[PDB]
């Protein structure tokens, strides 16, 4: 689908009574010096038109939260983003509505506990009109500089600590929300930062798969390395082995596949993730892990040595002038 | 996620809930017997078996029991008591995978020819669900068999089974292999399978015969489909049996949408785990593992989602209450560990796990049970605080680590592969 999918100028929609959330997108908008909040309006069904308070900084402002979708996208045209957190129950049937509105490009959903055949008819649609899906079951993503998704990255001192309000080259995706803030955490402390992250979520289908993003990374000018947190179960981390081989992918990747524990269990074990379970013996971390490496994927021998390679590959970038 | 059932659920419920023109033969003629079972009472409820020699197999989700001689086949019921006595009840090993057999079904034994065996599998992947199809069912089934995809919005009707499917089918089967084949794609939809396997499947001048079914429902459809799935019950693996406490979680973790996970492993590993998060649950559980610790592991478990200090609690007392069954020559570990936190406050849930083991602090220092800290999110500095402050106020020995501290490093302190590095305390 597309290739940028937030700036520093985009607005969202957000689905649900997320004041804590949004409070927390603000902040990061603020210290990236944005010069709007990044959320234009919010739709909750369980209450009427009104109005909720928020700090810009130190100020006070409103938000205005709609009872129906067509309200909020009738009024704020300029809003190409909905972040759905809609329960499961609820997820599906917003977020078909949504892509009634061709104004939506891209939509998180936050929901864990969609089911597979709903979230594989949200993918049809998506496809159909071009739009993208991050998610289900993700704490979103982040762009320093320009946008973060929901409650992705944390408060105020987490986006300082990691370098957050600005981006960096090393653009990653992940499949663990909570792994993307440490990811956050060790890019930020072995490179110049994060330009752009993505947790796609750990269902068996994602909305937008690893693919999807590296090649949007490959085609950002902004991104000169990529890292890729990969875990057992399906077979998608194949398809970056295949987009070197094919020589679409040129930028240096790194990436680790987490699950390699599975293959020493004596029988199979349900990880959190809803995807994270493989059904074939490629589908395991370790043979992904050792595909990667022949592909020419700059594999570190495990987790304990991420940080080591991504910095090793950073470096070499900067002496060759690349960054 | 996606969970396996027990043939016979899924066979009550292909029963049940099937549409077909097919006439589907022995209907709810099985019988399910353990090493409890009251074989006088059962034949009070099932005196159908008498009538006809049988087939005996176990209903644990193990797979090819035909090649491991675990499939009874044409038995008289004493035939049938015979073939039971060295197995109910003993010890196997299927794969690597060591279990109890405890859980077998009795059916009519059908006889056939092998050409009256068919294959059928239906299965799902991200742009539909495929469908396959061999005349040659059986346990020498072995990029043979006819498959088609469906797509997500598309209808499966028998004149496209014939078409796609049935080619290389008798052609005097063909209709009833139809009706039958989109019977059970329907049953597969509404009742949302992910994976639906008979094999075989049988047709013979009297009908329709489901001999053997392996199926998967997505779980997460319950809110859906509660009505027809009932008290649907997702058996373990073969080699793995259920704790109440891996229940009692579930049951915590149904409640909100804060996730809450506990599987056991081994019940007297000295290696326990409470750690935040899916992604970074498994890394730990990784490494504990890269470094030789798998056979000490006790547990896989994830809490997340913010979840309340009441459940964090409740979990925590649950790890603690387990790992405090059994001493241990060397003692017990505790990893309570996780990534930085997006936004589970580390202070509300660590003040969960604080109150927890003070609750428990006389049994953990019996055990010699040591913890290990690192964690980062919203309010990580009181989190930290409060474990150090417990860890005094209790003797038990606490070593608290924060983002300054690689997630991971803990596990290779707990287990001496690297020394304990004071100098990151609370940091
Ligand atoms: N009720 C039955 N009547 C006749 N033969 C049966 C019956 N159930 C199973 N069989 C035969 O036994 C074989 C093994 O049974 P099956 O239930 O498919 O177990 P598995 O697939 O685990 O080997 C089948 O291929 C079939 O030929
Ligand atoms: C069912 N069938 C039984 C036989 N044959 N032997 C022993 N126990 C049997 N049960 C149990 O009794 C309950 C009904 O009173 C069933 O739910 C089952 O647990
Ligand atoms: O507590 C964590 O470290 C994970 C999580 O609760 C978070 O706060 O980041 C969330 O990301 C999840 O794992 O579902
Ligand atoms: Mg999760």
């Amino acid at each position: 689908k597309s290739t940028t999918l937030f700036s520093r100028h985009t607005k969202a929609i957000v689905w649900g009574m997320q004041t804590r959330a949004v409070q927390g997108m603000l902040d990061f908008d603020y210290v990236c010096s944005r010069d709007e909040p990044s959320v234009a309006a919010m739709v909750y069904p369980f209450t009427g038109d009104h109005k909720q308070k928020f700090y810009w900084g130190h100020k006070e402002i409103l938000i205005p939260v709609f009872k129906n979708m067509a309200d909020a996208m009738r009024k704020h045209p300029e809003v190409d983003v909905l972040i759905n957190f809609a329960s499961l129950r609820s997820a599906y049937d917003s977020t078909m509505e949504t892509m009634n509105y061709a104004q939506i490009r891209t939509i998180a959903i936050i929901a864990e506990g969609i089911p597979e055949a709903l979230t594989r008819k949200l993918i049809k649609k998506a496809d159909q009109k071009g739009v993208t899906i991050i998610g289900p079951a993700t704490v979103g993503g982040i762009k320093p500089g320009c946008f973060k998704i929901g409650n992705t990255g944390g408060m105020l001192d987490n986006i300082l600590a990691s370098k957050l309000y600005r981006p960096g080259s090393v653009a990653y995706v992940s499949r663990s929300g909570g792994m993307s803030n440490e990811l956050n955490n060790i890019i930020s402390r072995t490179t110049d930062g994060v330009y752009e992250g993505v947790a796609i979520g750990g269902d068996r289908y994602p909305g937008s798969t690893f693919m999807d993003h590296v090649l949007r990374y490959q085609d950002t000018p902004g991104v000169k390395m990529i890292v890729v947190l990969g875990e057992i179960g399906g077979t998608e981390e194949y398809k970056i082995c295949r987009g070197i081989k094919e020589g679409r992918l040129t930028k240096p990747i790194v990436c680790w596949c987490i699950g390699t524990c599975a293959t020493m269990f004596s029988s199979e074990v349900q990880f959190g993730h809803a995807g994270a379970c493989a059904n074939q013996a490629s589908e395991t971390a370790v043979a992904k892990n050792q595909a990667l490496k022949e592909a020419g994927v700059f594999v570190p021998r495990s987790f304990d040595e991420l940080g080591e390679i991504i910095q090793s590959v950073y470096e070499d970038l900067v002496a060759n002038g690349v960054i | 996620s996606a969970k396996a059932i027990s043939e016979q659920t899924g066979k009550e419920l292909l029963y049940k809930f099937i549409c077909t023109t097919s006439a589907i033969q022995n209907r709810f003629k099985y019988a399910r017997v353990t090493p409890d079972t009251d074989w006088a009472r059962l034949l009070q409820d099932h005196p159908w078996l008498l009538s006809q020699n049988l087939v005996v197999k176990p209903d644990q989700l193990i797979k090819r029991r035909g090649k491991l001689g675990l499939v009874g086949v044409n038995l008289t019921l004493d035939g049938v008591k015979s073939w039971l006595k060295p197995r109910l009840g003993q010890e196997a090993t299927v794969g690597k995978a060591t279990g109890f057999l405890k859980n077998f079904l009795i059916e009519p034994f059908v006889p056939h020819s092998q050409a009256e065996e068919f294959y059928v599998c239906i299965y799902a992947t991200r742009e539909g669900d495929y469908v396959l199809f061999h005349h040659e069912g059986g346990v020498d089934v072995g990029a043979k068999a006819q498959k088609l995809l469906v797509g997500v919005d598309e209808k499966l009707n028998p004149e496209d089974i014939k078409k796609h499917l049935l080619v290389h089918a008798p052609e005097d089967k063909k209709e009833i292999l139809a009706s039958f084949i989109s019977g059970l794609f329907n049953f597969y939809e509404d009742l949302y399978f992910t994976y639906l396997e008979i094999n075989p499947l049988v047709v013979t001048k009297d009908g329709v015969y489901v001999l053997d079914l392996a199926a998967k429902v997505d779980a997460t459809a319950d809110y859906i489909c509660k009505v027809k799935w009932g008290d649907i019950e997702f058996p373990p693996p073969f080699g793995r049996e259920a704790y109440p406490e891996e229940a009692y979680i579930a049951d915590l973790d149904a409640k909100s949408g804060a996730s809450l996970k506990l599987t056991l492993l081994n019940p007297k590993g000295r290696i326990w785990t409470m750690v935040a998060g899916g992604g970074a649950s498994v890394v730990y559980s990784d490494t504990i593992c890269d470094l030789g610790g798998v056979n000490e592991l006790a547990n896989y478990g994830e809490y997340s989602g913010a979840p309340s200090e009441q459940q964090t609690y409740d979990y925590a007392k649950t790890i603690l209450s387990l790992m405090t069954r059994e001493k241990h020559p060397d003692g017990k570990i505790l990893i309570i560990g996780g990534s930085i936190a997006n936004f589970t406050n580390v202070a509300a849930t660590f003040k969960g796990i604080v109150r927890a083991i003070r609750d428990y602090q006389g049994p953990l220092k019996e055990h010699e049970v040591t913890i290990f800290v690192r964690r980062g999110g919203p309010n990580y500095q009181e989190g930290l605080r409060v474990m150090g402050e417990v860890g005094k106020t209790t003797g038990i020995p606490i070593h608290v680590f924060g983002t300054e501290t690689h997630m991971t490093a803990i596990v290779g302190m707990a287990l001496g592969h690297r020394p304990i590095p004071e100098n990151l305390y609370f940091q």
